[PDB]
């Protein structure tokens, strides 16, 4: 652990060239070339100071740039007395922001640098916390801040935690929780919270981040005795209770997450006293148990029939309800990745896709052959949209097939069109078949890709 | 395959080793499983291309172009195979394959890709009596769909009219052969058609039941008897609908199946017919349809002998 693996953690190390932040070109770790608009002058000022390709231990650069850094803060009347002030790690944190900002963004905090001068480690953690630095880098700033406030580098020790066999080990213990043990198990493995109401007594809840590591393959920490778990429109206040998700609300929401809406029409419909699909109270308990095969809480409950439980339940109203809790369940899913300005690696979209499948890691063996570019919320939703029509999708794919047409980009995003009702972005499609085609031609395994996409759909198997 | 056994067991013409059906024929195919006096293959006149070619322009367009026509036609092995999809399982998503070979995104289709429009949707005796291979004779629907000379275009909504009246055909022609001639069928001949196609191992209490308990009502008339049809072919919806009453450990009495009608297609069923199938059905006389034996003939009757 030093300057090297710390800013490597904060900046990324990148092999090829890029642009940073603003418009100008950079390579290595957050090396900046030169500030030209010409691509091609940062080739040749590149080669200037390595000797003519855009390529690891070529990392005398990060080397040369923390010499310059340190240089640099030492010339300068506003950071050299501060960085002389600081022991070995303090120093790194300040190299740390001077590779973020340079030397003379970095002076401009004059109060906190001038806390870090007279040792005042929580002031100046306490002042830095609320700029917009941190506002626009709020995790690498977290680690400068408590590296800064204490003087260690715990804070990197806990992100540089990357072996794949002692972690896998629990992976693997951990699907097979989700897959077989029994649904009270299950909750109380996941759930972080006890909430305790001396009235009555301590009750395991569970947070909404925790529900989706429920379900998602691939322990207690807090106590309450007004709060907010969820995000501001999300389906979990509807539960009461602050966002927290009960044991009985684990079990009703887990069955409407993974059950296609024709189901519930026919079931609401079988079942309501005039089959025009609207269900009471009592009758509407039979219907999500009944569709359990193939105790709901008193907040919820009232949410549908009214406080005083004779209302009814249309099956439109419902619908929302699910389509709303699937939303906020794929956010929650998608958050769970690194959304660094909202886009999400291709490496793991590719690992929400095959979540469902077990041992396919093979499948994503030969998928990161390709690969960049991050992925949005936006793409990743109408992909997840376009899985709603899977069986309409698989009819489709398999007459494109024997009446001769490939099964290559125009196809698939023609399909999602034509039977879906949206507009696959290029970019996932490029993802999605990178990992499907699996031959190298641009033509999906249509009968493979829509066995692993019927899993992904309903959370569920084959 | 039992269909190439159909259309080969009732083909009426050979032409160039490349066997024929005439719309008399494909109609008495889809009825029956065997007829008790064989066909006659006779070689293929050239009397006959010019009478497929008369027959179009004076043949009802509408629920009655194959009775019209009749031997007056041509249907190669290829179509009867696409007509037949359309009559067994008439919602393979024609449309989707339709828009497919879309041109121009007008929603129709050229007669070039006609060969292809029915091989996608038609495909997932005689070895090279019957097989896949291109024609070069102008059969009856190519000359209906797309005109004599193939200039012509067919459009999504004249498919789907074309489908609709298939089906509605077969049922019309159904009805007069089960009824004897006479105008309604009576409950007992209502039995008979259902249980055509029936030759599990409870056909003697089905059977049994026609004889014994069911012989006395309100007959049965044609457009009762084409909304149970329609019925039919929405089974699926009815299908899962029913699993829920076992799931519920509820037996599905007549209200009840009342219900799972109205949820499955939205319509409902003559009082006579409701009747005639729980009679039949009810085996046990609780007053409780056996539903998972009533939808296995019902997939016996759709599925028309044909495995499908």
């Amino acid at each position: 652990m030093n300057i090297f693996e710390m800013l490597r953690i904060d900046e990324g190390l990148r092999l090829k060239i890029y642009k940073d932040t603003e418009g100008y070109y950079t390579i290595g770790i957050g090396h900046l070339l030169t500030k030209s608009p010409s691509l091609n002058a940062a080739k040749s000022e590149l080669d200037k100071a390595i000797g003519n390709t855009n390529g690891d231990e070529a990392e005398k650069l990060f080397n040369q740039d923390v010499d310059a850094a340190v240089r640099g803060i030492l010339r300068n009347a506003k950071l050299k007395p501060v960085y002389d002030s600081l022991d070995a790690v303090r120093r790194a944190a300040l190299i740390n922001m001077v590779f973020q900002m340079g030397e003379t963004g970095v002076a401009g905090f004059t109060n906190s640098l001038r806390m870090l001068q007279q040792k005042r480690w929580d002031e100046a953690a306490v002042n830095l916390a609320k700029s917009r630095w941190y506002n626009q880098t709020p995790n690498r700033a977290k680690r400068v801040i408590t590296t800064f406030r204490t003087g260690t580098w715990d804070a990197y020790h806990m992100e540089e935690k990357k072996s794949g066999f002692r972690d896998r080990k629990v992976m693997e213990y951990e699907n097979r929780i989700r897959a077989y043990s029994t649904p009270d198990k299950i909750f109380r493995y996941f759930a972080t919270l006890k909430v305790i109401s001396e009235p009555g007594e301590a009750e395991v809840f569970m947070t909404p981040e925790d529900f989706v590591r429920s379900i998602t393959p691939n322990q207690y920490i807090i106590k309450r005795f007004r709060e907010k778990f969820a995000d501001e429109g999300s389906i979990f206040y509807t539960l009461g209770e602050c966002g927290l998700i009960s044991f009985s609300d684990y079990i009703f929401l887990t069955t409407v997450l993974s059950t296609p809406q024709r189901n519930f029409e026919i079931a609401f419909k079988m079942f309501d006293l005039n089959g025009d699909g609207e269900v009471d109270m009592e009758e509407f308990e039979q219907v999500q148990s009944i569709i359990r095969s193939q105790g709901l809480c008193s907040a919820l409950t009232t949410y549908f029939f009214g406080a005083d439980l004779k209302g009814k339940l249309t099956i439109k109203n419902f619908l929302e309800f699910q389509r709303k809790l699937q939303h906020d369940v794929l956010k929650l899913e998608f958050e769970r990745h690194d959304p660094v300005d909202g886009r999400i690696t291709e490496r793991q979209f590719g690992g929400m896709l095959l979540a469902y499948s077990g041992v396919q890691s093979k499948k994503l063996t030969a998928m990161q052959r390709q690969l960049g570019k991050g992925l949005t919320f936006q793409e990743v939703e109408n992909f997840f949209t376009f899985l709603k029509n899977i069986n309409d999708v698989d009819t489709a794919l398999s007459f494109y097939h024997m009446a001769g047409a490939s099964l290559d980009k125009v196809t698939m995003q023609q399909v999602a069109r034509t039977v879906a009702k949206v507009e696959l972005s290029d970019h996932v499609c490029d993802v999605v078949f990178a990992l499907f085609d699996c031959d190298g031609n641009g033509e999906l395994s249509n009968k493979e890709f829509v066995s692993i996409m019927k899993q992904r759909l309903m959370r569920g198997g084959s | 395959s039992l269909r190439k056994q159909r259309f080969m067991q009732f083909s009426s013409l050979e032409h160039e080793g490349e066997y024929y059906m005439t719309p008399r024929d494909f109609l008495f195919s889809v009825m029956f499983e065997q007829m008790e006096r064989k066909t006659s293959v006779k070689k293929l006149t050239k009397k006959d291309i010019e009478d497929t070619l008369s027959g179009i322009q004076t043949a009802g367009c509408g629920s009655t172009f194959f009775r019209d026509l009749g031997d007056k036609g041509l249907i190669s092995y290829t179509e009867y195979l696409f007509l037949l999809t359309i009559l067994t399982k008439p919602h393979s998503g024609f449309h989707v394959a339709f828009k497919m070979l879309d041109t121009d995104g007008n929603e129709m289709i050229e007669k070039r890709e006609f060969f292809k429009l029915q091989k996608i949707i038609s495909k997932q005796t005689g070895y090279q009596e019957a097989i896949v291979k291109e024609p070069e004779i102008n059969t009856t629907l190519q000359m209906r769909f797309f005109g004599k000379r193939g200039q012509r275009k067919l459009h999504y909504k004249e498919f789907r009219r074309f489908m609709e009246n298939l089906q509605t055909e077969i049922q019309e022609m159904e009805f007069l052969q089960f009824s004897k001639g006479l105008s309604f069928m009576r409950k007992e001949d209502f039995a008979e058609w259902l249980l055509f196609f029936t030759n599990t191992e409870n056909k003697d209490i089905y059977w049994k039941n026609v004889r014994e308990k069911l012989s006395a009502g309100e007959s049965i008339s044609l457009d009762e008897f084409k909304s149970f049809c329609h019925f039919t072919t929405h089974l699926e919806d009815f299908a899962i609908a029913m699993q829920m009453f076992s799931l519920a450990h509820r037996p599905v009495r007549l209200a009840e199946f009342k219900r799972a009608v109205k949820v499955a297609t939205g319509q409902e069923l003559s009082n006579n017919i409701l009747d005639t199938v729980f009679k039949i059905f009810d085996l046990d006389g609780d007053e409780c349809l056996s539903h998972e034996e009533f939808l296995g003939v019902l997939k016996n009757r759709m599925h028309r002998g044909l495995w499908v």
